[PDB]
RNA sequence: UUGGCGGAAAGGCCUUGGGUGCUUGCUGGCGAAUUGCAAUGUCAUUUUGCGUGGGGAUAAAUCAUUUGUAUACGACUUAGAUGUACAACGGGGUAUUGUAAGCAGUAGAGUAGCCUUGUUGUUACGAUCUGCUGAGAUUAAGCCUUUGUUGUCUGAUUUGU
RNA sequence: GAACAGCCUCUAGUUGAUAGAAUAAUGUAGAUAAGGGAAGUCGGCAAAAUAGAUCCGUAACUUCGGGAUAAGGAUUGGCU
RNA sequence: CAAAUGAGAACUUUGAAGACUGAAGUGGGGAAAGGUUCCACGUCAACAGCAGUUGGACGUGGGUUAGUCGAUCCUAAGAG
């Protein structure tokens, strides 16, 4: 959704900074609850894992079938219609397909999908996606998917404050670039016949090619990434007035910046507010994910407490948190009699 | 007899115009109201009139006004009319600002 | 027809039973020529069709419009046949600037007289100052609703297991 | 305005130079830039700074004519 | 921007707007040079590096009036 800033104590034993406050930027991830639907099953085999078979649910969502097509309007919404069909029995092609699933398929992974209708987005078009489910036997994990099946799982059930998690996203686009950008190489001098935003010498008379490794001019942005050691600064909950108030603040007032998060709009759903950036733009999906390792670094094990949230304006340079605030400071206006 | 509706619109030339070069701002200001008469009323043939031409052009190339209040009325073609039978005539109104004013369809009478 | 078992690329293995045909296991009866003295002397397979029958449901993509989380062009996130959908305007929020036109003031350095015999009588003016007035203007063009108004919603091409 | 310089406008003339769409890189032309200030480079190349007018002040040297707009400072609108 | 003409108009014509040259002009005349390009009347073959209904193009025609303006006369450097 965007950035925004937290003032925090922080607390290393050690630094000139201990027990002194932070001002420390945070990036603001809107994640309503995600609707499981489906999970796949994969078998390993000798040449990786192979998925043998997927099980949906009986009730899809319609973003989700939008998910399905691509001109949805003009389309007979015949999607999942005989997979439901051979649902509204007690067996007749699921209790089997989920039976194989346990009997095979070492690693089993749940289909997701988000919940564009309660974001900001006018995109409509949920994102679908797999979970892996890191816990107990095969036969517990299948059991969670068929229990979970049309359910809705909320953030809070998966990620804790004081968390080192991984984004994964795909960074902002920026278009065909030139090397001098792309790859920060170093400008030629003024007087430089033909541009000077250019590598001089992209390789030696031999090998007579230019290499894999001398920088060119293409595409910048736009790439997968996967950052890992961000730290969860709040899991906030979107049916929750308040939700940038805490302890020091005591203030009632939520996440969403006056006038909105700028390109975005507004946070009505559950969030989470993560130390730093993460990559990607706003209005980007991402996806956050467990660490991969027992990370101490006595910086991943330090509790935070938020001191203070900034909701001031994003689009210009704002000095008020609140509404309330800002017209405490200015007083009655012409426009309100 | 229907398709004959003249309607009031308030036309932002502004967000049309937006980083436009200068010397193209009246120019593509006039292409903007051709394409706002298009998406409004379907008529690939919208005729300005000169009226309205001297209303953008009244502070030279690059002093369009910020709003202008059009009034389009779509018609029928006539005298060897061409492969569409409508065609939108966008006119101007004369009013003291033009802030303030929402789009508002007119009757013959 | 009855159990299954087999996920590494399972596509294979018996059986439970009913029906039918051969049996060289041991003995008989008829036939074979002439393809002429040999000539591979023709015997098994990723597809279909004016066609026949044991049965099944009537989808999408693309162009055009749009979008801007993309973009040299292609591509790429999106939306669009009645939805609390989309769009064009208007309030709000937000932000930028800095107090708008007009009107009024015994305000303003000063420049030229009246007579009804000089503590507000007044005129031809006068950059600026003050009040209405944190006013006015601009605000998505890459920040939202049509609780307000108004409109839009069946145009063209292709896809054989 | 010192000014047939640069800017704007009457008379007169022209509106001619293939166009449309979009706004990637690299270019050509024009700009701006924190803090530093030539560390860049063969070299301050290129650019920047200076600049009109009034007043004050103006050195070494000198062929006494200059140097000299030396250097170095201040002021500049509108109105009555 | 509209209208006209036209089979056809971004480019022709006529209105309307926006502009530009800004009087050492993109104005009004001339010298050398060109030679009919001047002017009127008709349309796509070529030409006007797009187009063209327009043209310095194509076809057909019309146009240059001197005692006073020049030449003519004189002499210059010079030629002979």
């Amino acid at each position: 959704a965007g950035m925004t800033t937290i003032v925090r104590d922080l607390d290393r034993p050690g630094s000139k900074f201990h027990k002194r406050e932070v001002v420390e930027a945070v990036t603001v991830v809107d994640t309503p609850p995600v609707v499981v639907v489906g999970v796949v099953g994969y078998v390993e085999t000798p040449r990786g894992l192979r998925s043998l078979t997927t099980v949906w649910a009986e009730h899809l969502s319609d973003e989700v079938k939008r998910r399905f097509y691509k001109n949805w309007y003009k389309s007979k919404k015949k999607a999942f219609t005989k997979y439901s069909a051979k649902y509204a029995q007690d067996g007749a092609g699921i209790e089997r397909e989920l039976a194989r699933i346990k009997k095979y398929a070492s690693v089993v992974r749940v289909l997701v999908h988000t919940q564009i209708r309660k974001t900001p987005l006018a995109q409509k078009k949920a994102h679908l996606a797999e979970i892996q489910l890191n816990g107990g036997s095969i036969s517990e994990k299948v059991d969670w998917a068929r229990e979970h099946f049309e359910k809705t799982v909320a953030v809070d059930s998966v990620f804790e404050q004081n968390e080192m998690i991984d984004a994964i996203a795909v960074t902002k686009g920026h278009g065909f670039e030139g090397v001098t950008h792309r790859w920060g190489t170093k400008k030629l001098p003024r007087k430089t016949h033909r541009g000077l935003r250019k590598v001089a010498c992209i390789g030696a008379w031999h090998p007579a090619h230019v290499m894999w490794s001398v920088a060119r001019a293409g595409q910048r942005g736009y790439h997968s990434r996967t950052s890992i050691n961000h730290k969860i600064y709040r899991v906030g909950k979107g049916d929750d007035e308040a939700n940038g108030a805490t302890s020091f603040d005591r203030t009632k007032k939520t996440i969403t910046p006056m006038g909105g998060f700028v390109h975005y709009g507004e946070i009505k759903n559950d969030f989470i507010m993560v130390k730093g950036c993460i990559p990607g733009n706003r209005k980007r999906i991402v996806t956050l994910r467990k660490s991969l390792y027992t990370n101490t670094s006595r910086k991943a094990l330090e509790e935070v407490s938020l001191k203070w949230i900034d909701t001031a304006s994003k689009f210009g340079k704002g000095r008020f948190q609140t509404p309330a605030e800002k017209h405490a400071f200015m007083g009655t206006l012409k426009k309100d009699l | 007899l229907k398709d004959v509706v003249t309607r009031e619109y308030t036309i932002n030339l502004h967000k049309r115009l937006h980083g436009v070069s200068f010397k193209k701002r009246a120019p593509r200001a006039v292409k903007e109201i051709k394409k706002f008469a298009k998406l409004h009323m379907g008529t690939d043939d919208v005729r300005l009139a000169p009226e309205l031409n001297q209303a953008i052009w009244k502070r030279g190339v690059k002093g369009v006004e910020y709003r202008l209040r059009l009034r389009i009325s779509r018609k029928r073609n006539e005298e060897e009319d061409a492969k569409n039978p409508l065609f939108s005539y966008v006119e101007p109104v004369l009013v003291a600002s033009a802030k303030g004013l929402q789009t508002v369809v007119v009757e013959e009478d």
